[PDB]
RNA sequence: AGAACCUUACCUGGUCUUGACAUCCACGGAAGUUUUCAGAGAUGAGAAUGUGCCUUCGGGAACCGUGAGACAGGUGCUGCAUGGCUGUCGUCAGCUCGUGUUGUGAAAUGUUGGGUUAAGUCCCGCAACGAGCGCAACCCUUAUCCUUUGUUGCCAGCGGUCCGGCCGGGAACUCAAAGGAGACUGCCAGUGAUAAACUGGAGGAAGGUGGGGAUGACGUCAAGUCAUCAUGGCCCUUACGACCAGGGCUACACACGUGCUACAAUGGCGCAUACAAAGAGAAGCGACCUCGCGAGAGCAAGCGGACCUCAUAAAGUGCGUCGUAGUCCGGAUUGGAGUCUGCAACUCGACUCCAUGAAGUCGGAAUCGCUAGUAAUCGUGGAUCAGAAUGCCACGGUGAAUACGU
């Protein structure tokens, strides 16, 4: 298998915004250099809340409430100093969060 | 009186969140807090203004405000000073320098919270109110959308008990999942203590507002997409 | 039985009061609302009033109670005896 | 009462030999959700039997599985200030139900040092109409021969039925007093 | 065409992966052998009811892995599995397998837990008064 | 729940987390075993009047925008009750109903 | 959702009143930092660094003390004074909006009859008409299946090779998150009043709106929250405010709701053995490491998370062992030491193990959930989370009787 050379991670609490972001940084890669791959959508996360319902009591009715987080890796071979300058002038999304750092 | 409040169950297809950031799990409180911050506080200065919704928004380096009003000048007052303190108070709130942009104006006559507004100012000034939601009704149908519900409460007419009453008109629907539909409780103060009006209305059925994307992966985006399946 | 672990206590609020109590050897009941702490030998010949929530109960510092709290001779709750409910804090 | 007619959900042959009797019998012995020994404690049994007759495993189940069966049941519907009973034909697969539950409520009292064992000795000697179901297919057979005298509800339902162009004869279908 | 021809053998949301071939009868279950795995158990004669069914003991060469399930259970989900790898030795095989039940997938699936009650359906025990 | 108590709490929660961070293999050093006849000063723990406050065992936070205990949910800094106000008004990114 | 202290609504003890904290004003001090000692600590006395900020160079602000006001502050009272919001009946199978008619009108009618449904679904039809709500649906999610990516995923074959995806390398393969594919009582047959609809048929994962979920009308019910939060009425504002600490709601007389686990032998024990899903972890956990009876310990590679760890997942499986004797089940209590999270383990937190060692053998009144991934039963993670899950949330393992009848 590979070994992981850079990590380049979109995460993101919105499930639309994170696809369309990866599939512009995929088209900037290809734009910028020679070695790109298609994006590994990578597990989502999903962390599960309950509280109340009724301001005061009514223990049995309760609420349910989910968070979704999803996670890309994309997973250029090799990034191009012009991939990394057309990828953060090109960044306008909220929904997520890109990081260049690795870990 | 039952029901989830209608908004909250249509924001993971075809609504938008109220606010959209990200803070990596850890700081998502601290976030949130300032946030709020923004939206109790922003929209405090532009009272005397004419407004619908307020939608916040957070790349790197930025808060980027979109903001939603009855008409595109009303925010940006005399020679663009009174827009200039807005985003003044919003760098001072948040943690990071502070950006913010007008959106597009739409259904500002027949719009959840517009009408709101509308219907609490004629309660604040003891006028007699004897059609007044009934007009509301008829107006935002005569304006556009396909249904609207109004419910009325503050103690009507100076009644010593809680005495609320309502209309629905067209068609609104209650437990629907898809598209959006524009609800507002709106809370005012007048004589006898805090009123309040309830405005659920209904534009359409099918909203393509928020999507995943269209396609497979290889379709979609670069020409030359096949991995090596192996090649290091 | 549970304890201490491993780590050092000398507490706060006795350690200022203790030291210019031992320069007289012993003083005056010492007005204490450290009931969390324990005895040590520093405090052995010593009287430490004990607020237990409501008022102060002077406790005789001796070798037989230094593996013993301040908490374990002041009071706090209460057992209702019933031939007639109680009306007193037992020591 | 009931909007529409309503299914039941169906047993599937068991994986080592093919057979829905053996499949619904394991199922009743289930403990606890622990179906896994009683799938153990079931193949074990059938051996036991196979060293008491070679030529068939399930010699002394099948025979069982007549013996301390049920034909009939007691139903109640009250006849004023009074409440009665009414006895009723059962179906064959409520039939069976009762004779194996009756087996493994019989088998775990016998005692001895495993299941496998006395689930085999109560099959032995319920097959030989001489063990613990007996009395139970006894029982319930006398007050359904007793209780033969009364029926349900029998004054004002009998009109029920005369006066909706229905018969003169008690119509079995639903929300008509019968 | 293909090296080992393969069925999912997706049952009660457990999965057993395995790869049929023509050879001499041959099995490995999660590499290793089979007195391993299912060591004097009733599961041994599980994943053979089928193949017996069908008289091909001593003809196919297999190769399993699986996840989820018991063991107990992984037995019962392979017993499907080689059924659905096998479907070209004849085409009609996938058809008399779905026919005997062995191709079907289980198809009841999970019911969430509900929020304020106790289980999936389980509504709370109160005596309350 | 009252003004004085819920000022309180917030004090003892920016200390909590202040002192305790740079504590983390303290506790190792100064008190367990790796201080055998090493450090256990009353010197270095006359010191801890000021540090009573800023203990890891008040390090329970509460409400961020209201200081209330008791309920608490520090992934929104608000509790059960506050969360579903702000859910309902769409405040929280992410939140939605679930279905599965 | 994790009540020792902080957690405080309660209670007791110290202490001041524009007041903990903001704005505004006047005087002294920079705020900040570091430090001994009396006092619980607030607070007070002394030490040492600094003298920033703006400047009619007066002086002020930031912040801290002092004072005047305006004022902050208050889970402080009132739920037949409220708003915001939500519970019940009840998945009842009905309820309402626009309008006309019939009655003098309240009001009816529709919203009612028959047949059928999950359904105001649909055949027929009356002064009810036209239409919406519930329901049906898009919907998420599962499930095959088509479908793409191809890693921190995967490995039919192939190379290095102990034959381990570790790596050269490979796409048959689950597999992740996502466009979605399919199913409509539509079809064909029987039934059914013509008919909706049910059930069979068949290909398929699947037939019955494919499993599951979201899902819940108008609104009485005088339901319930002033205590998230808004607020008139309405009270204190040397305080129903506020700094600082200790104590409690987990007491103890008892009754009672709930769950866990056991009462066995379908099991408990020892040794050995197997496969998870989903997610959380930077005050934290954590391989290897050495230490300890064990619990733990101290050291530390590493961990944006299919990268490392939590994690040994258990039930299930193997083998041997046990006999109604409270044992070979169950092992509680408590003395004592060893250990832990914490300046504090005593009443209100966690564990080992030494010594001794009980209740419980299916439970009276009472008492509930279920139509199938349901009930039943086992373990795991997470929300909260210094310490403490029997609980809650959700996940994956194993998984049933029967639905004749009203």
């Amino acid at each position: 298998m590979q070994n992981q050379r850079i990590r380049i991670r979109l995460k993101a609490f919105d499930h639309r915004l994170i696809d369309q972001a990866t599939a512009e940084i995929v088209e900037t890669a290809k734009r910028t250099g020679a070695q790109v791959r298609g994006p590994i959508p990578l597990p989502t996360r999903k962390e599960r809340f309950t509280v109340l319902i009724s301001p005061h009591v009514n223990k049995d009715a309760r609420d349910q409430y989910e968070i979704r987080t999803h996670l890309r890796l994309v997973d250029i071979v090799e990034p191009t100093e012009k991939t990394v300058d057309a990828l953060m002038r090109l960044d306008l999304a909220a929904g997520v969060d890109v990081q260049i750092s690795l870990g | 009186g039952q029901k989830v409040h209608p908004n909250g169950i249509r924001l993971g297809i075809v609504k938008p969140w109220n606010s959209t950031w990200f803070a990596n799990t850890k700081e998502f409180a601290d976030n949130l807090d300032s946030d709020f911050k923004v939206r109790q506080y922003l929209t405090k200065e532009l009272a005397k203004a004419s407004v619908s919704r307020i939608v916040i928004e957070r790349p790197a380096k930025s808060i980027r405000v979109t903001i939603h009003t009855a008409r595109p000048g009303i925010v940006i007052g005399k020679k663009g000073e009174d827009v200039e303190k807005l985003r003044k108070v919003v760098a001072d709130i948040a943690g990071v320098p502070a950006q913010i942009n007008i959106a597009e104006v739409r259904k500002p006559e027949l719009d959840a919270k517009l009408v709101a507004d509308s219907i609490t100012s004629q309660l604040e000034r003891r006028v007699m109110f004897r059609r007044a939601m009934k007009r509301a009704v008829q107006n935002a149908m005569r304006l556009g959308a396909k249904g609207i519900k109004v419910e009325v409460s503050g103690r009507l007419g100076g009644a010593e008990i809680a005495r609320t009453e309502w209309y629905r008109e067209g068609r609104v629907p209650l437990h629907t999942l898809r598209a959006d539909i524009d609800y507002n409780t709106s809370e005012a103060h007048t004589t006898y203590g805090v009123i309040g009006v309830k405005v659920w209305i209904f534009k359409g059925e099918i909203l393509g507002g928020m999507a995943a994307v269209e396609q497979p992966e290889k379709p979609a985006a670069q020409p030359k997409k096949q991995q090596r399946k192996g090649r290091k | 039985p549970r304890s201490l672990k491993k780590g050092p206590f000398i507490d706060l609020h006795l350690l200022k009061k203790v030291e210019k109590a031992v320069e007289s050897g012993d003083k005056k009941p010492l007005r204490t609302w450290s009931r969390r702490s324990t005895i040590f030998p520093n405090m052995i010949g010593l009287t430490i009033a004990v607020h237990n929530g409501r008022q102060h109960v002077p406790v005789f510092v001796t070798d037989e109670m230094v593996g013993h709290k301040l908490g374990e001779f002041a009071p706090t709750r209460t057992y209702r005896g019933h031939a007639a409910d109680k009306k007193a804090k037992k020591k | 009462p009931r909007r529409r007619v309503i299914g039941q959900r169906k047993i599937l042959p068991d994986p080592k030999f093919g057979s829905e009797l053996l499949a619904k019998f394991v199922n009743i012995l289930m403990v606890d959700g622990k179906k896994s020994t009683a799938e153990s404690i079931v193949y074990s049994a059938l051996e036991t039997l196979a060293q008491r007759s070679g030529k068939s495993e399930l010699e002394a189940f099948e025979v069982a599985l007549e013996n301390v069966r049920p034909t009939v049941e007691v139903k109640s519907r009250r006849v004023g200030g009074s409440t009665y009973q009414v006895p009723v034909e059962v179906r064959p697969v409520r039939r069976n139900a009762l004779a194996m539950r009756w087996i493994v409520e019989a088998a775990r009292k016998r005692g001895d040092k495993s299941m496998a064992l006395r689930l085999a000795n109560e099959l032995s000697d319920a097959a030989e109409n001489k063990g613990t179901a007996v009395k139970k297919r006894e029982d319930v057979h006398r007050m359904a021969e007793a209780n033969k005298a009364f029926a349900h509800y029998r004054w004002l339902s009998l009109r029920s039925f005369s006066h909706q162009a229905g018969a003169s004869s008690k119509q079995p279908a639903l929300g008509y007093l019968n | 065409a293909e090296n080992q021809y393969y069925g999912t053998g997706r049952r009660k949301s457990s999965a057993a992966r395995v790869f049929i071939k023509p050879g001499n009868g041959k099995i490995v279950i999660n590499q290793r052998s089979l007195e391993q795995y299912f060591g004097r158990e009733t599961a041994r004669m599980v994943v053979r009811q089928p193949l017996e069914l069908v008289d091909m003991v001593e003809k196919l060469d297999l190769y399993i892995t699986v996840k989820g399930g018991g063991i107990s259970g992984q037995a019962g989900a392979i017993r499907h599995g080689i059924t659905r790898a096998l479907m070209e030795y004849d085409e009609s095989l996938r058809s008399e397998l779905r026919k005997a039940g062995f191709v079907t997938r289980d198809a009841r699936q999970v019911e969430r837990k509900k929020v304020g009650l106790r289980k999936a359906r389980r509504r709370p025990q109160f005596s309350k008064r | 729940a009252k003004q004085s108590m819920k000022a309180r709490e917030v004090k003892r929660v920016a200390l909590a987390d202040k002192y305790f961070a740079k504590r983390a293999e303290l506790k190792a050093i100064i008190s367990d075993v790796n201080a055998s006849d090493e450090d256990r000063w009353n010197a270095v723990l006359k010191l801890q009047t000021l540090p009573r406050d800023s203990s890891p065992s008040r390090q329970r936070n509460r409400c961020r925008q209201t200081g209330r205990p008791h309920g608490f949910l520090r992934k929104f800094g608000l509790s059960r009750i506050k969360v579903r106000e702000a859910a309902m008004r769409g405040e929280i990114p992410g939140l939605k109903k679930a279905s599965w």
